[PDB]
């Protein structure tokens, strides 16, 4: 109960309009769950670019077992024609402990939980089939119908700790064979900071690859303002009259941590993502510093798409940046605090 | 390659897969399982990998092995065992890293246990023990100065800031595979040049130098050409 | 043992570490305007007392109460607390010295009677026994001379009705960043132990119109100046001491995280091979 | 000294009555837009239902 | 004379933003409403089709 | 879900629990070194902790045989009008036994009163 | 656990309140007894209705308030009278 299941399909929603095809699988879920996502996918956008791959808890232990990797054969499908998809996977946990009914069913030697002793290879070769491939492999597999294309499959498995421990078995084994983590705690999504991400033991091992350059570049200060909020936040418990540098700094901490949340089934591109980095990274929030952050983020996306969109097409479409979109987005904010 | 009579470099990216790896085999041949679930012969097959590795009346095998600790703690039987074996110790610190300094080594606590008077000489020794105490110290008056100021350091302990600043950055230094990233071209400092540059920097000489004068410089000659130019 | 109680325990133990930790930025941070504040008090009242020094022997002699060594019945104290805990021991250590002092007046069948300048004093000395005749509490991170008048005010009246004939301030000398110490300072019945001034004695002091009226009035500014002294002295003291015992708590923490470390990673090994061999035992 | 008195505070008033009418028309879009989707809403939804 | 020109001018400012702040407040509320209206006036129309 | 629910209940619920939340990690904070090392922000919302944990508690008809007293049957609205009202402070100045074991907010002014 | 799970309350008996003098050393706030009313006499449930609840938040309070050297008089009432039913 921390939004994990959300996280994951706000990534499938937000795939409405790019080529990336999505898959859902949902392993030892409930029956009137699943349901109840699959028409929160019609309604909010499009379930026609996903795939439900559906095996429910009351179905036997082969069929949850294998599900997700015929979800992957389905992903795999889509890899190995040039066009780029995404699988998340929902709870491995549950996959692993119906790999050990299957196992101890069939009296297979176990080991450390009961597990038996080729739980790691279970989500190692379920997940190493996640990749990006090279257009002479994609060209010799369809031998010769695509020729410049560069498939890719991108996997988030979801798995759950229990009472957040860290080092058992099967959370340490994904935690080996994946490539960073999007660790969501539980007493900052019961403090109602919702997506309750935490920064600091939450790393992406791809680093900034990944990024566009307009969210590259408006974004590598955040990560310093909050780990100097986290070290900060210990002072501004109880006490006062410090140095105005730090004095600055810890406030400035604190409302880029209220900046960077979110209602649920609202995504967000990604012009309106960096004009609101850029708004909290330029200081235009520093006198705002107070609780209208939520309403002056709605009316900024408001008034940028009221009288700015050829920028933000020009943003969606490329997510450059140089001294000409800076000049601009001053501009912007400039204009937007003389309003409301 | 050691039978050809080189040095060879054995490197294991990571020897806990190795470890763990073989809990995995000896569960599926089903053998009775021992302290935190390792296998029954946990040391037995570090053993005859490390064994291996070694020096000979021709060549030798260095080995440099990455080690993950599992849950942190060190007293875990894969650790446990896989520290009997090792002779040293080089940690990689982000902290050094945000500095700017590369390599990003965390002097104070990599180790090494040929760090003996009798193994290493005592000028080597001698030299090694005073940088660390140094950088010790530097690592105290650094809580106090945040806390206060530095009106409180003494003048003696302004000299002992001066000099770990410079000896801190004196450690780093620029490699020939690291020339995109940093355009220098790249050293290699023999050990009586090390010793030779921190024996200096410790006793004083060169305490006229700026301290930017060493970053990145290679040798202390090279950081008095430097402080020449600067 | 037990997991999640010990993980709990290491997790609030560590979150006490750096709450100590930052108590004692704050504690420095104070020390710093405490004891410029004191640099700037320290010239005005160490001259007026060495002025009274320069009228405590020279001729020309006009004759005051305050300024004659008369004979002792009972004794005053202006006593200086706290009012807040974490400071270690410095008002145990302050109250000890006056208990002493105290004591052997008592010896002596000479009575005490105490004005305290903080509510530790107060409780203190309400629960051992002493006879509290004034009190002011919760002066404020920037205490001012006003309101410490009226306990000064009221010792003064009873001195000059006649009742109390030797009057003492006792408070922590701030002797270093790093050290400080208690006192007892003889204050109001100007000590004739005092240096003669010979060193000048050419000077017969001589006086504008009344000089009862004159003097009485600085008399009255030379009391109240060696009060607030002494009262900001022993804030920069305080200081010193909550930013010591705040140190002090930070090392214990990490010495305790570091022992109950140990008792959670010895007790989930157990746990796991409890396990296990329970597992092979049944599957048998 | 009085010249200026008149002078000086032609601005404020000048000023502040254009400042103050453009906020008020500026709410008059706000609303014009957010009913004007509301009714683009209120259409795509009817359409998009009886079509499921 | 002047010191007060000065104070007024900022008032006035005040008054107009949250003159306008109040019909977008407005236009939030007939929002709400008038898209309620739509999803269940569809909804009439849904079930006489699904059931017809 | 705001959503399915009012939009007001959405927000007292979000409130009591960020409320809650906030006073537990204060909880070893005070034990170790004391109510008097908070500040006066934290010791407001310790008290408003406080109070929102005494209303919370509730006698059942059922559970009557156990404590003697009768029972109560609260109405949705007039618990999220309670909330709102002691987390918006309307009733701060009443102590914490005048929320513990009462049925609605104006009964909760009631015992005050008596109290 | 079984036995917990079967019986109809507990009497926890503890080392650290024996050891204190507490003899008999229960802990109330750890015990419970599910019949509990219907089985006393109208007397005894009568006086008894206070003890129960008075005595559990007595240790929170003597929990909460070890070092605040002065108190409130309301909490302190309370403070005192925990003290002598116990
Ligand atoms: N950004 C958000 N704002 C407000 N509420 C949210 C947000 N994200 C999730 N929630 C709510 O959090 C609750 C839990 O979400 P979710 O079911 O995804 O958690 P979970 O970790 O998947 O739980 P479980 O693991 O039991 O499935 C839901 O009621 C959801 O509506
Ligand atoms: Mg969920």
């Amino acid at each position: 109960q921390t939004g994990k299941t959300a996280l994951a399909i706000d990534a499938i929603i937000n795939q409405r309009d790019s080529g990336i095809k999505a898959i859902y699988v949902a392993i030892g879920q409930k029956a009137s769950t699943i349901s109840n996502v699959v028409r929160k996918l019609e309604e909010h956008g499009a379930l026609a670019n996903t795939i439900v791959v559906v095996a429910t808890a009351s179905e036997s232990a082969a069929l949850q077992y294998l599900a997700p990797y015929a979800g992957a054969a389905m992903g795999e499908y889509f890899r190995d024609r040039g066009e780029d998809a995404l699988i998340i996977y929902d709870d491995l946990s549950k996959q692993a402990v119906a790999y050990r009914q299957i196992s101890l069913l069939l009296r297979r030697p176990p080991g450390r939980e009961a597990f038996p002793g080729d739980v790691f290879y279970l989500h190692s070769r379920l997940l190493e089939r996640a990749a990006r491939v090279n257009a002479e492999y994609v060209e010799a597999f369809t031998k010769g119908e695509v020729k410049g294309k560069t498939g890719s499959l991108t996997a988030l498995p979801i798995i759950e700790t229990q009472a957040g421990d860290v080092s058992a078995f099967v959370p340490t084994n994904v935690i080996s064979i994946t490539d960073g983590q999007i660790f969501l705690e539980t007493n900052l999504f019961n403090a109602g900071i919702r997506p309750a991400v935490n920064p600091g033991i939450s790393v992406s091992r791809v680093g900034g690859a990944a990024q566009t350059k307009i969210m590259k570049k408006l974004s590598g200060g955040i990560r310093t303002a909050l780990a100097q909020y986290r070290e900060l936040a210990a002072f501004s418990q109880f006490a006062s009259d410090l140095d105005d540098a730090t004095r600055k700094q810890l406030d400035h901490g604190q409302k880029v941590t209220e900046l960077l949340k979110q209602k649920q089934y609202a995504p967000m591109s990604v012009a309106q993502q960096s004009l609101v980095l850029f708004a909290a990274e330029r200081g235009y929030l520093a006198d705002v510093e107070l609780s209208k952050i939520g309403s002056f983020e709605a009316a900024l996306l408001a008034y940028v798409d009221r009288d700015h969109a050829p920028l933000m097409q020009e943003i969606n479409q490329t997510g450059g940046y140089n001294d000409e979109i800076e000049g601009k987005l001053k501009g912007i904010l400039d204009s937007f605090k003389a309003t409301q | 390659f050691r039978d050809e009579g080189r040095d060879v470099l054995l490197f294991v990216d990571n020897i806990y897969r190795y470890t763990l790896a073989g809990t995995e085999v000896s569960a599926l041949l089903g053998r009775m399982p021992s302290a935190v679930g390792y296998q029954p012969t946990l040391a037995e097959e570090m053993g005859v990998l490390q064994e291996r590795i070694t020096s000979t009346k021709t060549g030798s095998i260095t080995s440099v092995q990455a080690v993950y600790v599992p849950a942190d703690d060190l007293t875990d039987p894969s650790p446990a065992t896989t520290f009997a074996h090792l002779d040293a110790t080089v940690v990689l610190s982000r902290q050094i890293a945000s500095l700017g300094i590369y390599p990003a080594v965390d002097p104070l606590d990599s180790t090494s246990r040929q760090l003996d008077p009798l193994v290493v000489g005592q000028e080597h020794y001698d030299t090694a023990r005073g940088v660390q105490s140094i950088l010790q110290r530097y690592q105290e008056l650094k809580d106090i100065i945040a806390i206060l100021g530095m009106d409180e350091l003494s003048e003696e302990d302004k000299l002992v800031v001066a000099r770990a600043r410079k000896i801190q950055r004196f450690l780093s230094q620029p490699f020939f595979v690291a020339e995109v990233f940093t355009g220098s071209p790249g050293k290699y400092v023999s050990l009586k040049d090390t010793i030779r540059g921190f024996k200096g920097i410790m006793e004083g000489e060169y305490d006229h130098l700026p301290e930017q004068a060493f970053y990145m410089v290679g040798s202390i000659e090279e950081a008095v050409e430097k402080a020449k130019k600067l | 043992a037990g997991a999640k109680d010990i993980r709990s325990k290491i997790a609030s133990v560590q979150n006490t570490q750096k709450i100590t930790k930052a108590m004692e930025m704050v504690a420095a941070s104070k020390m710093r305007k405490s004891q410029d504040r004191m640099a700037a008090s320290r010239p005005y009242a160490e001259t007026m007392r060495k002025v009274i020094g320069h009228l405590a022997h020279g001729n020309l002699e006009y004759k005051h109460p305050y300024l004659e060594d008369r004979d002792v019945k009972r004794v005053g104290y202006l006593v200086v607390s706290t009012d807040r805990g974490l400071a270690g021991g410095l008002n145990i250590n302050l109250f000890k010295k006056l208990l002493a002092e105290m004591k052997t007046w008592t010896d002596k069948g000479v009575q005490a009677d105490l004005a305290m300048i903080g509510s530790k004093g107060v409780s203190f000395f309400n629960s051992v026994g002493g006879n509290v005749v004034a009190q002011v509490t919760g002066m404020g991170d920037n205490p001012s001379l006003s309101e410490l008048i009226g306990p000064v005010k009221v010792m003064l009246q009873a001195y000059d009705e006649g009742r109390l004939d030797k009057l003492y301030i006792v408070s922590n000398k701030f002797i270093n960043t790093m050290s400080q110490v208690p006192t007892i300072s003889q204050l109001l019945p100007l000590p004739a132990s005092d240096d003669d001034d010979l060193k000048h004695k050419s000077w017969d002091y001589l006086y504008e119109p009344d000089p009862k009226a004159l003097l009485d009035t600085l008399l009255r500014r030379y009391v109240e100046s060696q009060v607030y002294q002494g009262v900001v002295e022993n804030l920069a003291s305080e200081q010193a001491a909550r930013m010591v015992a705040m140190k002090a708590a930070t090392d214990n923490g990490g010495s305790l995280i570091k022992e109950l470390q140990l008792v959670y990673n010895k007790a989930r090994q157990a746990s796991i091979t409890q396990e296990l061999t329970e597992i092979v035992s049944g599957a048998a | 000294d009085l010249d200026l008195a008149k002078a000086s505070a032609t601005d404020q008033l000048k000023k502040a009555k254009a400042e103050a009418q453009v906020i008020i028309e500026q709410a008059n879009k706000r609303r014009s837009q957010i009913l004007d989707e509301a009714k683009a809403e209120a259409e795509q939804e009817r359409t998009k239902i009886v079509a499921q």
